[PDB]
């Protein structure tokens, strides 16, 4: 229903050989996802985890220009790798489910059944929808800068009022012995984390030069325009890892970098394979 | 549980807890429980140590098998952590929750900004229940009832599902169909003209329009049901520290030394009763750790843990100090104790030195506390 | 102009403004002004703005409407910037001259070295006259009479206008021939050869004698006329805080709370006077909004700024707090002032805490000063 006999048919694929190619996907596909799940995940919790793990780091200023920072980076080379080696346009939102699906196994088995923390307490939450508008914006456009630029923008604004849904109602207010405190405060103090106190939190904290009525909204486009920046150098990245070449050598035992070309990607192959 | 290890020099000198109650012993889940103390920040604050200019007040418990209801240093609710100060004394309270049955060691301990934590006494506490009984019933200011332990629980989930499936939808349209090679020979041998399909702009049309959509609707939703909500809360705290209580008792450390192929501490000092009432030292307290005397044993919490409690204060006059009097003494805490908590380790740390607090009462039962400190030498005696 | 925007715990609780007057109101150019007044640093600073170790008097002037003769906090000249005392008072007197005729609002500002501005009560001052006929003569060390209007004008022009003509000789000697276009065929096709002309080096030997002589020639004609001259002067400016004032009354505040769709604030407090006479509260400063009664209205500069008073402040008991009576008082801050100055945006401040000082009287017309601060609690109204 898509194209795929066609496709299939330009490739000039005997029936055992699209069987082989299947199951050529069939092995691959799990160990990219899998890669990506432990990579991804490291990455992410050692450079934005903090603020991931707990209901009261989720700030105005820290998270949500750190988060999508982080976040951006193994989305833009996953999308150059299936992008320019495969025409494939669902790398982000790969990326981000990879992340997703590590962080809920190990919120539900490390936090919560080790550790006997509260489930809604851990929430990382998602960071999805950016990254699928990303997708979007590179399958429609087709241009790598034009995504740099529209698609960074929409993965740095649509952080925030994306998360809201989840994190809105742990704003409300609570009065305990005297003192207002946001419902996400008091779970975080309710719940005792031994080697986190509250000092440690890199969380918003007013200044004399600060619009309080637009933080987020700052926090919104600054952290849209690093994205910008961020995609593009690791879309340079991606080149860097997708180089494939071998040390060979001979006689004097010199080293020459050699790469192994397709035979089918030549000029005459195709048509001298009938 | 980890105290030991903490070299006793910083330890001995920055935090010195005392009075610490427990209780109940045995409560059961959903009751209240209590931990309060009081704790003197020592004179000679090491130099490794940083200042407190940012202290909270944590639970060392196991895991949170208690749901921390409130602290209050002094009075004032320490929520949010805040400055300190040295060679003065505090007040805490702290009111728990019983939520995971069991028995567990909950301690005391001050977090500092930049020193790192400072862990204190530990007691035996038991909870009996079951952890699915647990409830947390609290009240907002915008007039809910809500449990804490199941709070913007299904909220979470639901939106995590949903975007969730969203996205392995849009993962999996193309996870059907010749992925890799195929597309790579095509590519390479023909351009992306074939690889270009109508139906996946369509299927991008629609998903975009409908991630926008979701955004912006889930955005207002939230808003129309919460239209009050405060930012999370920072800033410090601040409170008053004790007032320092008038100490008729003056003490000059002039030697200490510490064996090391032994368990011993023995500090030489000159004391003063200015007062007008005689005086007599009857208990040492450092990281936790009481040595005592009969004096001290005569004004002892019975509830206290006993494995921190050792008789083994001795001293070469153990008379009291008469009023204006000047007195050259010979303290000797010696135990099994001070293996236990590794005073031992003194010879490898980059200052040797020791302090805590040596306590005095009179003949009325008024009590008089004095942060002692000084370095401490090694001897020893396999020579 | 600006003050508003600044969140309401920050400025509440950081300088606290009071005994602030402008004049002249109406002063023709190159006269006389002078703006003084008294600041409380409060002793709730709050954590968001740092410690005022660097503070800096500034004058929050449209534009330099007014010349700065002097600046003096208490009565050291604050030309540098220097460290002040939280919970401790200060004077300050501004002298100024006018420069630019029009109307302006003249602020005052205390700028803190982390903290930022944080800018006081503003007044309308009016100048009269011409901008053209402003003169300002200085007389210096040296021994010279100057105008600070027109000081080393001519000479930076002059040596300006001869740089700028020695390097657009330069740079127009080769923008008069075929530049661009032939050059690059000739150097692409046949080298620098054809590229290099003599009379250029003649030209460049001759511009770099001249530029060399003249940087020597103006520097010696310089250090020939001015023999003396002093660097850019810093360092640090030092005043001792005006001397503590006994104050019989002591304020405890309990409770604190602030309508989210409204204007109040009201804040239960318990007040105690150990002193021999009968006090009574007559004004709540804040911000440099003031809210008065009876008994402040008895005492009142009849010229300070009328858009920040405000007669709101009312209590449960307005009677005289007896010496050696402790009470339990109820204040209430209500007028359209406090929507002007944004007491709404405590809810999405991350820290909800109000300041202020509040103001009693004697019967025999004694003044105190409390600094009041706390928690206040939203309350909604709507509902
Ligand atoms: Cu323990
Ligand atoms: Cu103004």
């Amino acid at each position: 229903i898509f194209r795929t006999e066609e496709i299939l048919k330009a490739a000039k694929m005997p029936p055992e050989a699209v069987h082989m190619s299947r199951l050529i996907d069939a092995v691959y596909f799990p160990i990219l996802i899998i890669l990506l799940v432990g990579t991804y995940h490291m990455h992410f919790m050692l450079l934005a985890g903090d603020w991931d793990f707990w209901m009261d780091w989720k700030d105005r200023q820290w998270w949500p220009v750190v988060t999508p920072i982080v976040g951006i980076t193994y989305c833009s080379a996953i999308m150059y790798y299936l992008w320019v080696n495969y025409r494939q346009p669902f790398g982000a939102t790969l990326c981000v489910v990879c992340l997703l699906i590590g962080e809920w196994l190990t919120r539900y088995w490390g936090f919560y059944w080790w550790s006997h923390y509260p489930i809604n307490f851990v929430t990382p939450g998602i960071m999805l929808p950016g990254a699928l508008m990303l997708d979007f914006t590179l399958y429609l456009t087709r241009n790598w800068l034009v995504t740099a630029l529209v698609g960074g923008g929409f993965f740095g604004l649509l952080f925030y009022p994306g998360n809201w849904p989840i994190f809105g109602p742990t704003h409300l207010p609570i009065v305990v012995e005297g003192t207002l405190l946001s419902m996400a405060d008091y779970m975080g103090h309710l719940y005792v984390r031994t080697g986190t106190p509250e000092y440690v939190r890199h969380i918003e904290q007013g200044s004399l030069r600060t619009f309080g009525g637009h933080t987020t909204v700052i926090a919104a486009f600054f952290s849209a325009f690093v994205s910008m920046l961020m995609f593009t150098v690791w879309w340079y990245l991606g080149k860097v890892y997708c180089t494939a070449f071998f040390y060979v050598k001979g006689k004097r035992g010199r080293i020459v970098h050699r790469n192994d070309v397709t035979a089918f990607g030549e000029e005459g192959f195709p048509e001298g394979i009938k | 549980h980890g105290e030991r290890s903490q070299e006793p020099f910083l330890r001995m000198r920055t935090v010195q807890w005392y009075d610490i109650k427990w209780g109940p012993e045995v409560t059961k889940v959903n009751e209240n429980a209590k931990i309060t103390g009081k704790f003197h920040l020592a004179e000679d604050w090491p130099r490794a140590a940083a200042q407190p200019d940012f202290s909270f007040f944590n639970v060392g418990s196991p895991s949170p098998v208690f749901v921390r209801l409130s602290t209050k240093i002094n009075g004032h609710p320490w929520f949010i952590s805040g400055p300190l100060q040295i060679g003065r004394d505090y007040e805490f309270e702290v009111n728990l929750r019983a939520r995971i049955p069991g028995r567990h060691h909950m301690h005391a301990m001050l977090n500092v900004k930049d020193a790192g934590p400072i862990a204190g006494p530990g007691a035996w506490m038991n909870i009996t229940g079951s952890w699915d009984d647990f409830t947390n019933p609290l009240k907002l200011l915008t007039g809910e009832t809500i449990d804490s332990e199941t709070f913007n629980l299904s909220n979470g989930i639901f939106w995590h599902v949903v975007w969730m499936s969203i996205g392995i939808f849009w993962i999996g349209v193309f996870t059907a169909r010749p992925m890799f090679l195929p597309r790579s020979r095509v590519l390479l041998a023909y351009g992306d003209d074939l690889l270009m399909d109508p139906m996946d702009k369509k299927i991008t049309w629609v998903l975009a329009i409908l991630t926008l959509a979701l955004v912006w609707g889930g955005y207002r939703y939230t808003e129309n049901k919460h239209p009050y909500t405060v930012p999370i809360q920072a800033g410090q705290s601040k409170v008053a520290a004790l007032p320092v209580a008038p100490n008729p008792v003056s003490i000059v450390i002039t030697d200490a030394n510490y064996d090391v192929p032994g368990r011993a501490l023995r500090v030489t000092m000159e004391v003063t009763n200015n007062g007008d009432i005689p005086v007599t030292f009857g208990e040492f307290t450092t990281a936790g750790i009481r040595f005592i005397n009969s004096t001290g044993r005569k004004y002892l919490d019975p509830q206290y843990p006993r494995e921190l409690i050792a008789v083994g204060l001795n001293f070469d006059d153990e008379s009291a100090i008469q009023p204006g009097q000047t007195k050259e003494l010979k303290m000797e805490a010696k135990d099994a104790l001070w293996e236990i908590q590794r005073l031992m380790a003194l010879l490898g740390d980059p200052e040797s030195r020791f302090g805590g607090l040596l306590m005095s009462w009179d003949a009325e039962g008024n009590r008089h506390i004095n942060s002692i400190a000084g370095p401490v030498i090694p001897v020893f005696t396999k020579l």
